[PDB]
Protein backbone atom coordinates (compact mmCIF):
# COMPACT_ATOMS: atom_id res chain seq x y z
CA UNK A 1 0.00 0.00 0.00
CA UNK A 2 2.48 2.84 -1.69
CA UNK A 3 1.05 5.69 -3.05
CA UNK A 4 1.80 5.61 -7.02
CA UNK A 5 4.40 8.30 -8.02
CA UNK A 6 2.10 10.35 -10.71
CA UNK A 7 -0.16 11.00 -7.07
CA UNK A 8 2.91 10.74 -4.97
CA UNK A 9 3.99 14.05 -7.65
CA UNK A 10 0.68 15.60 -7.85
CA UNK A 11 0.68 15.26 -3.56
CA UNK A 12 3.86 17.37 -3.74
CA UNK A 13 3.17 19.85 -6.19
CA UNK A 14 -0.74 20.51 -3.81
CA UNK A 15 2.63 20.42 -0.84
CA UNK A 16 4.46 23.27 -2.61
CA UNK A 17 1.11 24.88 -3.27
CA UNK A 18 0.28 24.95 0.33
CA UNK A 19 4.09 25.85 1.48
CA UNK A 20 2.95 29.55 1.85
CA UNK A 21 5.96 29.42 4.88
CA UNK A 22 7.88 27.25 1.74
CA UNK A 23 9.99 25.02 4.05
CA UNK A 24 7.94 22.17 3.90
CA UNK A 25 5.48 22.28 6.57
CA UNK A 26 1.81 22.26 6.47
CA UNK A 27 -0.89 23.28 9.09
CA UNK A 28 -3.31 21.36 10.42
CA UNK A 29 -6.18 23.64 9.02
CA UNK A 30 -3.62 23.94 5.91
CA UNK A 31 -3.38 19.93 6.41
CA UNK A 32 -7.36 19.82 5.93
CA UNK A 33 -7.58 21.90 3.32
CA UNK A 34 -5.25 19.88 1.59
CA UNK A 35 -7.53 17.03 2.29
CA UNK A 36 -10.78 18.27 0.68
CA UNK A 37 -8.16 19.39 -2.69
CA UNK A 38 -6.92 16.23 -2.93
CA UNK A 39 -10.80 14.48 -2.83
CA UNK A 40 -9.18 12.24 -0.17
CA UNK A 41 -12.01 11.01 2.32
CA UNK A 42 -11.76 11.62 6.21
CA UNK A 43 -14.19 12.42 8.69
CA UNK A 44 -13.16 15.55 10.98
CA UNK A 45 -12.96 13.18 13.64
CA UNK A 46 -10.83 10.88 11.39
CA UNK A 47 -9.52 14.70 10.37
CA UNK A 48 -8.24 14.96 14.10
CA UNK A 49 -7.14 11.28 14.27
CA UNK A 50 -4.90 11.93 11.74
CA UNK A 51 -3.98 15.36 12.97
CA UNK A 52 -2.89 13.91 16.36
CA UNK A 53 -1.05 11.09 14.69
CA UNK A 54 1.46 13.03 13.23
CA UNK A 55 1.47 15.52 16.48
CA UNK A 56 2.52 12.73 18.54
CA UNK A 57 5.83 14.36 18.15
CA UNK A 58 4.77 17.66 18.85
CA UNK A 59 5.73 19.72 15.99
CA UNK A 60 2.08 20.65 15.10
CA UNK A 61 3.04 19.89 11.12
CA UNK A 62 3.19 17.58 8.71
CA UNK A 63 6.07 16.09 6.50
CA UNK A 64 5.89 14.08 3.29
CA UNK A 65 6.38 10.79 4.61
CA UNK A 66 3.41 10.51 6.89
CA UNK A 67 1.48 12.58 4.61
CA UNK A 68 1.81 9.16 1.94
CA UNK A 69 1.61 7.44 4.89
CA UNK A 70 -2.27 8.22 5.93
CA UNK A 71 -2.48 8.81 2.01
CA UNK A 72 -2.17 5.12 1.37
CA UNK A 73 -4.25 4.62 4.62
CA UNK A 74 -6.59 6.86 3.09
CA UNK A 75 -7.33 5.13 -0.55
CA UNK A 76 -7.42 2.05 2.05
CA UNK A 77 -10.83 3.55 2.78
CA UNK A 78 -12.13 3.68 -0.42
CA UNK A 79 -15.59 4.93 0.64
CA UNK A 80 -18.36 4.41 -2.12
CA UNK A 81 -20.92 7.05 -4.03
CA UNK A 82 -23.45 4.33 -3.94
CA UNK A 83 -23.40 4.38 -0.14
CA UNK A 84 -24.24 7.90 0.15
CA UNK A 85 -27.12 7.51 -2.54
CA UNK A 86 -28.63 5.18 -0.18
CA UNK A 87 -27.75 7.93 2.88
CA UNK A 88 -29.45 10.57 0.36
CA UNK A 89 -32.39 7.87 -0.04
CA UNK A 90 -32.59 7.95 3.94
CA UNK A 91 -32.18 11.61 3.97
CA UNK A 92 -35.56 11.96 1.38
CA UNK A 93 -37.94 11.92 3.23
CA UNK A 94 -40.34 11.05 -0.13
CA UNK A 95 -37.35 8.31 -1.08
CA UNK A 96 -38.09 9.06 -4.56
CA UNK A 97 -34.76 11.15 -5.08
CA UNK A 98 -36.13 14.72 -4.59
CA UNK A 99 -35.47 16.60 -1.14
CA UNK A 100 -36.45 19.93 -0.61
CA UNK A 101 -33.09 22.14 0.03
CA UNK A 102 -34.39 23.73 3.51
CA UNK A 103 -34.35 19.92 4.69
CA UNK A 104 -31.36 19.55 3.07
CA UNK A 105 -29.91 22.59 4.83
CA UNK A 106 -31.21 21.46 8.15
CA UNK A 107 -29.96 17.53 8.58
CA UNK A 108 -26.63 18.55 6.85
CA UNK A 109 -25.93 21.57 9.38
CA UNK A 110 -27.57 20.23 12.67
CA UNK A 111 -25.76 16.90 12.45
CA UNK A 112 -22.27 16.17 13.65
CA UNK A 113 -20.37 18.42 11.53
CA UNK A 114 -21.65 21.93 11.90
CA UNK A 115 -21.82 23.48 8.17
CA UNK A 116 -21.82 27.41 7.82
CA UNK A 117 -24.77 28.91 5.76
CA UNK A 118 -22.57 29.89 2.78
CA UNK A 119 -21.39 26.34 2.67
CA UNK A 120 -24.69 25.06 2.28
CA UNK A 121 -25.90 27.87 -0.08
CA UNK A 122 -22.52 27.06 -2.17
CA UNK A 123 -23.87 23.43 -2.42
CA UNK A 124 -27.34 24.56 -3.49
CA UNK A 125 -25.32 26.22 -6.13
CA UNK A 126 -23.47 23.23 -7.20
CA UNK A 127 -26.15 20.52 -6.57
CA UNK A 128 -28.49 23.54 -8.42
CA UNK A 129 -31.05 22.56 -5.66
CA UNK A 130 -34.26 24.87 -5.15
CA UNK A 131 -35.52 26.06 -1.90
CA UNK A 132 -38.74 25.24 -2.92
CA UNK A 133 -39.12 23.25 -5.97
CA UNK A 134 -37.93 19.65 -4.88
CA UNK A 135 -34.45 18.96 -7.05
CA UNK A 136 -33.35 15.48 -7.50
CA UNK A 137 -29.81 15.14 -6.45
CA UNK A 138 -28.81 12.23 -8.36
CA UNK A 139 -27.07 14.50 -10.76
CA UNK A 140 -25.64 15.76 -7.77
CA UNK A 141 -24.15 12.40 -6.69
CA UNK A 142 -23.06 11.34 -9.88
CA UNK A 143 -20.87 14.34 -9.74
CA UNK A 144 -19.78 12.83 -6.55
CA UNK A 145 -19.14 9.27 -8.28
CA UNK A 146 -16.22 11.36 -10.27
CA UNK A 147 -14.40 12.74 -6.34
CA UNK B 1 -20.97 13.77 8.53
CA UNK B 2 -20.40 11.66 6.02
CA UNK B 3 -22.32 13.93 2.71
CA UNK B 4 -20.68 17.14 4.52
CA UNK B 5 -17.34 15.95 4.38
CA UNK B 6 -17.80 14.24 0.92
CA UNK B 7 -19.63 17.45 -0.32
CA UNK B 8 -17.07 19.40 0.51
CA UNK B 9 -14.02 17.96 -0.60
CA UNK B 10 -15.14 17.26 -3.88
CA UNK B 11 -16.27 20.58 -4.40
CA UNK B 12 -13.10 22.04 -3.07
CA UNK B 13 -10.92 19.40 -5.29
CA UNK B 14 -12.95 20.69 -8.10
CA UNK B 15 -12.36 23.88 -7.87
CA UNK B 16 -8.47 23.40 -7.24
CA UNK B 17 -8.36 21.38 -10.16
CA UNK B 18 -10.07 24.42 -12.23
CA UNK B 19 -7.41 26.83 -11.12
CA UNK B 20 -4.58 24.45 -12.24
CA UNK B 21 -5.50 23.96 -15.21
CA UNK B 22 -6.21 27.64 -15.54
CA UNK B 23 -2.43 28.53 -13.87
CA UNK B 24 -1.38 25.86 -16.52
CA UNK B 25 -2.52 27.41 -19.20
CA UNK B 26 -1.45 30.78 -18.09
CA UNK B 27 1.51 29.51 -17.20
CA UNK B 28 1.96 28.30 -21.28
CA UNK B 29 0.71 31.56 -22.18
CA UNK B 30 3.35 33.33 -20.34
CA UNK B 31 6.26 31.14 -22.01
CA UNK B 32 4.48 31.93 -24.62
CA UNK B 33 5.44 35.75 -25.39
CA UNK B 34 9.48 35.31 -24.20
CA UNK B 35 9.49 32.88 -27.28
CA UNK B 36 7.74 34.56 -28.69
CA UNK B 37 10.19 37.49 -28.15
CA UNK B 38 13.56 35.04 -29.29
CA UNK B 39 11.81 34.09 -32.49
CA UNK B 40 11.28 38.04 -33.39
CA UNK B 41 15.06 38.47 -32.47
CA UNK B 42 16.54 35.62 -34.64
CA UNK B 43 14.39 37.46 -37.68
CA UNK B 44 15.68 40.20 -36.66
CA UNK B 45 19.44 39.31 -36.92
CA UNK B 46 18.51 37.61 -40.52
CA UNK B 47 16.58 40.31 -41.71
CA UNK B 48 20.09 42.94 -40.90
CA UNK C 1 -4.33 31.57 -44.06
CA UNK C 2 -1.75 30.62 -46.59
CA UNK C 3 0.03 33.58 -45.77
CA UNK C 4 0.38 31.37 -42.18
CA UNK C 5 1.66 28.80 -43.08
CA UNK C 6 4.30 30.92 -45.57
CA UNK C 7 5.38 32.32 -42.49
CA UNK C 8 5.48 28.84 -40.42
CA UNK C 9 7.32 27.60 -43.22
CA UNK C 10 9.85 30.50 -43.38
CA UNK C 11 10.40 29.95 -39.30
CA UNK C 12 10.68 26.29 -40.34
CA UNK C 13 13.59 26.89 -42.23
CA UNK C 14 15.50 29.44 -40.48
CA UNK C 15 15.28 27.44 -37.31
CA UNK C 16 16.71 24.54 -38.96
CA UNK C 17 20.21 25.33 -38.81
CA UNK C 18 21.43 21.76 -40.76
CA UNK C 19 19.08 22.66 -43.08
CA UNK C 20 17.51 19.41 -43.45
CA UNK C 21 13.91 20.07 -43.66
CA UNK C 22 12.11 18.67 -40.26
CA UNK C 23 13.07 20.29 -37.44
CA UNK C 24 13.91 19.18 -34.04
CA UNK C 25 11.76 17.86 -30.76
CA UNK C 26 13.43 20.75 -28.67
CA UNK C 27 12.92 23.05 -31.70
CA UNK C 28 9.52 21.91 -32.45
CA UNK C 29 8.55 22.91 -28.76
CA UNK C 30 10.35 26.06 -28.77
CA UNK C 31 8.69 26.99 -32.17
CA UNK C 32 5.56 25.96 -30.36
CA UNK C 33 5.69 28.55 -28.10
CA UNK C 34 7.51 31.07 -29.91
CA UNK C 35 4.80 30.67 -33.06
CA UNK C 36 2.46 32.46 -30.15
CA UNK C 37 0.05 28.95 -29.26
CA UNK C 38 0.50 28.44 -25.43
CA UNK C 39 1.22 24.85 -25.28
CA UNK C 40 0.31 23.45 -21.84
CA UNK C 41 2.71 21.06 -20.51
CA UNK C 42 0.59 18.08 -20.49
CA UNK C 43 -0.51 18.42 -23.78
CA UNK C 44 2.89 19.59 -24.83
CA UNK C 45 4.27 16.31 -24.24
CA UNK C 46 0.94 14.98 -25.86
CA UNK C 47 1.44 16.59 -29.01
CA UNK C 48 5.31 15.61 -28.89
CA UNK C 49 4.67 12.03 -28.28
CA UNK C 50 1.75 12.24 -31.14
CA UNK C 51 4.40 13.93 -33.70
CA UNK C 52 7.61 10.99 -32.20
CA UNK C 53 5.25 7.99 -32.25
CA UNK C 54 7.14 7.38 -35.78
CA UNK C 55 10.25 7.63 -33.45
CA UNK C 56 12.05 9.15 -35.88
CA UNK C 57 12.62 12.66 -33.54
CA UNK C 58 11.89 15.19 -36.85
CA UNK C 59 8.98 16.89 -37.51
CA UNK C 60 7.58 16.63 -41.32
CA UNK C 61 5.71 19.59 -43.05
CA UNK C 62 1.68 18.06 -43.46
CA UNK C 63 2.20 16.89 -40.16
CA UNK C 64 3.06 20.05 -38.52
CA UNK C 65 0.40 21.85 -40.30
CA UNK C 66 -2.09 19.31 -38.77
CA UNK C 67 -0.81 19.43 -35.43
CA UNK C 68 -0.83 24.00 -36.06
CA UNK C 69 -4.67 23.19 -36.98
CA UNK C 70 -4.78 21.57 -33.51
CA UNK C 71 -2.59 24.28 -31.67
CA UNK C 72 -4.83 27.14 -33.17
CA UNK C 73 -7.57 25.07 -32.01
CA UNK C 74 -5.45 25.13 -28.55
CA UNK C 75 -4.63 28.69 -28.66
CA UNK C 76 -7.11 30.74 -26.01
CA UNK C 77 -7.83 34.16 -26.11
CA UNK C 78 -7.45 37.31 -23.80
CA UNK C 79 -10.79 37.00 -21.92
CA UNK C 80 -10.03 33.26 -20.56
CA UNK C 81 -7.13 34.65 -19.05
CA UNK C 82 -8.88 37.78 -17.75
CA UNK C 83 -11.33 35.31 -16.27
CA UNK C 84 -9.28 32.91 -14.71
CA UNK C 85 -7.00 35.84 -12.98
CA UNK C 86 -10.18 37.38 -11.37
CA UNK C 87 -10.83 34.25 -10.13
CA UNK C 88 -7.49 34.22 -8.57
CA UNK C 89 -7.65 37.62 -7.60
CA UNK C 90 -9.51 38.55 -4.42
CA UNK C 91 -11.19 42.14 -5.19
CA UNK C 92 -12.39 40.66 -8.76
CA UNK C 93 -11.32 44.23 -10.26
CA UNK C 94 -9.16 42.83 -12.54
CA UNK C 95 -6.39 44.54 -10.04
CA UNK C 96 -4.57 41.32 -8.28
CA UNK C 97 -1.13 40.99 -6.51
CA UNK C 98 2.13 40.10 -7.84
CA UNK C 99 3.08 37.53 -5.29
CA UNK C 100 -0.02 35.67 -5.47
CA UNK C 101 0.22 35.34 -9.02
CA UNK C 102 3.95 34.10 -8.69
CA UNK C 103 2.93 31.66 -5.69
CA UNK C 104 0.15 30.01 -8.24
CA UNK C 105 2.37 29.92 -11.42
CA UNK C 106 5.18 28.36 -9.96
CA UNK C 107 3.46 26.04 -7.58
CA UNK C 108 0.39 25.23 -10.22
CA UNK C 109 1.41 23.12 -13.25
CA UNK C 110 5.67 23.68 -14.14
CA UNK C 111 8.09 25.02 -12.10
CA UNK C 112 8.49 28.73 -13.03
CA UNK C 113 11.44 29.88 -13.01
CA UNK C 114 12.49 32.60 -10.89
CA UNK C 115 14.42 34.67 -13.44
CA UNK C 116 11.01 34.17 -15.67
CA UNK C 117 8.84 35.45 -12.93
CA UNK C 118 10.70 38.41 -12.31
CA UNK C 119 10.82 38.97 -16.03
CA UNK C 120 6.65 38.78 -16.13
CA UNK C 121 6.69 40.93 -12.84
CA UNK C 122 8.61 43.75 -14.75
CA UNK C 123 6.87 43.28 -17.82
CA UNK C 124 3.15 43.45 -15.80
CA UNK C 125 4.90 45.89 -14.11
CA UNK C 126 2.64 44.37 -10.91
CA UNK C 127 3.46 45.20 -7.15
CA UNK C 128 4.16 41.81 -5.42
CA UNK C 129 1.62 43.48 -2.70
CA UNK C 130 0.19 45.74 -4.47
CA UNK C 131 -3.37 45.45 -6.83
CA UNK C 132 -2.20 46.44 -10.34
CA UNK C 133 -3.63 45.01 -13.48
CA UNK C 134 -2.88 41.84 -14.79
CA UNK C 135 -4.96 42.18 -18.22
CA UNK C 136 -3.34 44.73 -20.43
CA UNK C 137 0.21 42.51 -19.58
CA UNK C 138 -2.54 39.72 -21.71
CA UNK C 139 -3.29 41.68 -24.58
CA UNK C 140 0.26 42.98 -25.02
CA UNK C 141 1.39 39.32 -24.70
CA UNK C 142 -1.19 38.26 -27.04
CA UNK C 143 0.61 41.13 -29.50
CA UNK C 144 4.15 40.31 -28.87
CA UNK D 1 28.92 25.28 -64.76
CA UNK D 2 30.64 27.53 -67.70
CA UNK D 3 28.75 30.68 -68.61
CA UNK D 4 29.76 32.95 -72.20
CA UNK D 5 32.27 34.17 -73.27
CA UNK D 6 31.46 37.54 -72.41
CA UNK D 7 30.65 36.48 -68.87
CA UNK D 8 34.44 35.35 -68.37
CA UNK D 9 35.77 38.82 -70.14
CA UNK D 10 33.93 41.06 -67.24
CA UNK D 11 34.93 38.51 -64.73
CA UNK D 12 38.85 39.15 -65.71
CA UNK D 13 37.99 42.94 -66.31
CA UNK D 14 36.94 43.21 -63.05
CA UNK D 15 39.99 40.40 -61.95
CA UNK D 16 42.54 43.31 -63.28
CA UNK D 17 40.73 45.54 -61.95
CA UNK D 18 40.89 44.57 -58.20
CA UNK D 19 44.54 43.10 -58.45
CA UNK D 20 46.41 46.36 -57.61
CA UNK D 21 49.49 44.32 -58.87
CA UNK D 22 48.44 42.15 -61.49
CA UNK D 23 49.86 38.69 -59.90
CA UNK D 24 46.58 37.00 -60.26
CA UNK D 25 46.68 36.07 -56.88
CA UNK D 26 44.11 38.43 -54.57
CA UNK D 27 43.41 38.29 -51.10
CA UNK D 28 40.31 37.28 -49.72
CA UNK D 29 39.58 40.86 -48.06
CA UNK D 30 39.74 42.02 -51.99
CA UNK D 31 38.41 38.87 -53.27
CA UNK D 32 35.23 39.94 -51.41
CA UNK D 33 35.21 43.58 -52.91
CA UNK D 34 35.57 41.65 -56.41
CA UNK D 35 32.17 39.43 -55.39
CA UNK D 36 29.98 42.23 -54.30
CA UNK D 37 31.04 44.38 -57.32
CA UNK D 38 30.65 41.64 -59.83
CA UNK D 39 26.92 41.20 -59.42
CA UNK D 40 26.31 38.68 -56.31
CA UNK D 41 24.22 38.46 -53.19
CA UNK D 42 26.66 37.35 -50.92
CA UNK D 43 25.98 36.26 -47.10
CA UNK D 44 28.76 37.37 -45.16
CA UNK D 45 28.71 34.13 -43.47
CA UNK D 46 28.86 32.67 -47.31
CA UNK D 47 31.69 35.28 -47.62
CA UNK D 48 33.12 33.52 -44.62
CA UNK D 49 32.29 29.83 -46.35
CA UNK D 50 34.21 31.28 -49.35
CA UNK D 51 36.85 32.24 -47.41
CA UNK D 52 37.03 28.55 -45.53
CA UNK D 53 37.02 27.02 -49.34
CA UNK D 54 39.99 29.34 -50.45
CA UNK D 55 42.15 28.53 -46.80
CA UNK D 56 41.44 25.23 -48.10
CA UNK D 57 42.68 25.62 -51.36
CA UNK D 58 45.37 27.60 -49.86
CA UNK D 59 47.59 30.40 -49.01
CA UNK D 60 44.32 32.63 -48.76
CA UNK D 61 44.30 33.70 -52.28
CA UNK D 62 41.56 33.35 -55.55
CA UNK D 63 42.77 31.78 -58.71
CA UNK D 64 40.68 31.87 -61.70
CA UNK D 65 39.32 28.49 -61.63
CA UNK D 66 38.68 28.47 -58.30
CA UNK D 67 37.31 31.99 -59.02
CA UNK D 68 34.97 30.36 -61.63
CA UNK D 69 34.04 27.13 -59.62
CA UNK D 70 32.68 29.75 -57.11
CA UNK D 71 31.22 31.39 -59.77
CA UNK D 72 29.16 28.37 -61.10
CA UNK D 73 28.22 27.74 -56.97
CA UNK D 74 27.01 31.26 -57.02
CA UNK D 75 24.74 32.78 -60.07
CA UNK D 76 22.17 30.14 -58.56
CA UNK D 77 20.88 32.66 -55.35
CA UNK D 78 18.60 34.93 -56.45
CA UNK D 79 16.67 37.62 -54.31
CA UNK D 80 13.09 39.25 -54.70
CA UNK D 81 13.00 42.88 -53.50
CA UNK D 82 9.41 42.13 -51.92
CA UNK D 83 11.94 40.12 -48.93
CA UNK D 84 14.04 43.00 -48.36
CA UNK D 85 10.97 45.60 -48.15
CA UNK D 86 9.45 43.22 -45.08
CA UNK D 87 11.94 43.16 -43.55
CA UNK D 88 12.56 46.78 -43.48
CA UNK D 89 9.21 47.04 -42.41
CA UNK D 90 9.69 44.77 -39.42
CA UNK D 91 12.24 46.53 -38.91
CA UNK D 92 10.54 49.39 -38.66
CA UNK D 93 9.29 49.90 -34.77
CA UNK D 94 5.24 51.87 -36.33
CA UNK D 95 5.04 49.44 -38.92
CA UNK D 96 3.85 51.73 -41.33
CA UNK D 97 6.66 51.41 -44.35
CA UNK D 98 9.00 54.57 -42.94
CA UNK D 99 11.80 53.91 -40.75
CA UNK D 100 14.21 57.08 -39.83
CA UNK D 101 17.52 56.92 -41.43
CA UNK D 102 19.15 57.29 -37.37
CA UNK D 103 16.96 54.44 -36.49
CA UNK D 104 17.39 52.15 -39.46
CA UNK D 105 21.48 52.66 -38.99
CA UNK D 106 21.33 51.78 -35.17
CA UNK D 107 19.11 48.91 -35.97
CA UNK D 108 21.33 47.68 -38.60
CA UNK D 109 24.20 48.15 -36.68
CA UNK D 110 23.99 47.31 -33.10
CA UNK D 111 23.39 43.54 -34.36
CA UNK D 112 24.13 41.50 -37.22
CA UNK D 113 27.90 42.57 -39.06
CA UNK D 114 29.14 46.09 -37.36
CA UNK D 115 29.07 48.04 -40.73
CA UNK D 116 30.86 51.33 -40.32
CA UNK D 117 29.87 54.56 -39.81
CA UNK D 118 31.65 55.57 -43.53
CA UNK D 119 29.48 52.92 -44.94
CA UNK D 120 26.08 53.83 -43.64
CA UNK D 121 26.43 57.82 -44.55
CA UNK D 122 27.45 56.11 -48.32
CA UNK D 123 24.17 54.77 -47.39
CA UNK D 124 22.38 58.16 -46.76
CA UNK D 125 24.15 59.62 -49.28
CA UNK D 126 23.51 58.95 -53.10
CA UNK D 127 19.68 57.37 -52.51
CA UNK D 128 18.66 61.01 -51.01
CA UNK D 129 17.62 59.29 -47.64
CA UNK D 130 16.65 62.08 -44.76
CA UNK D 131 18.85 61.67 -41.52
CA UNK D 132 15.94 62.80 -39.47
CA UNK D 133 13.23 61.85 -41.65
CA UNK D 134 11.57 58.15 -42.18
CA UNK D 135 13.07 56.90 -45.21
CA UNK D 136 11.23 55.90 -48.50
CA UNK D 137 11.26 52.36 -49.30
CA UNK D 138 10.98 53.07 -52.75
CA UNK D 139 14.35 54.37 -52.40
CA UNK D 140 15.52 50.96 -51.13
CA UNK D 141 14.07 49.41 -53.91
CA UNK D 142 15.57 51.66 -56.50
CA UNK D 143 19.09 50.87 -54.77
CA UNK D 144 18.59 47.31 -54.91
CA UNK D 145 16.94 47.20 -58.19
CA UNK D 146 21.02 48.94 -59.02
CA UNK D 147 22.12 45.96 -56.81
Amino acid sequence: DQLTEEQIAEFKEAFSLFDKDGDGTITTKQLGTVMRSLGQNPTEAELQDMINEVDADGNGTIDFPQFLTMMARKMKDTDSEEEIREAFRVFDKDGNGYISAAQLRHVMTNLGEKLTDEEVDEMIREADIDGDGQVNYEQFVQMMTAK
Amino acid sequence: TTIQKYWRMYVVRRRYKIRRAATIVIQSYLRGYLTRNRYRKILREYKA
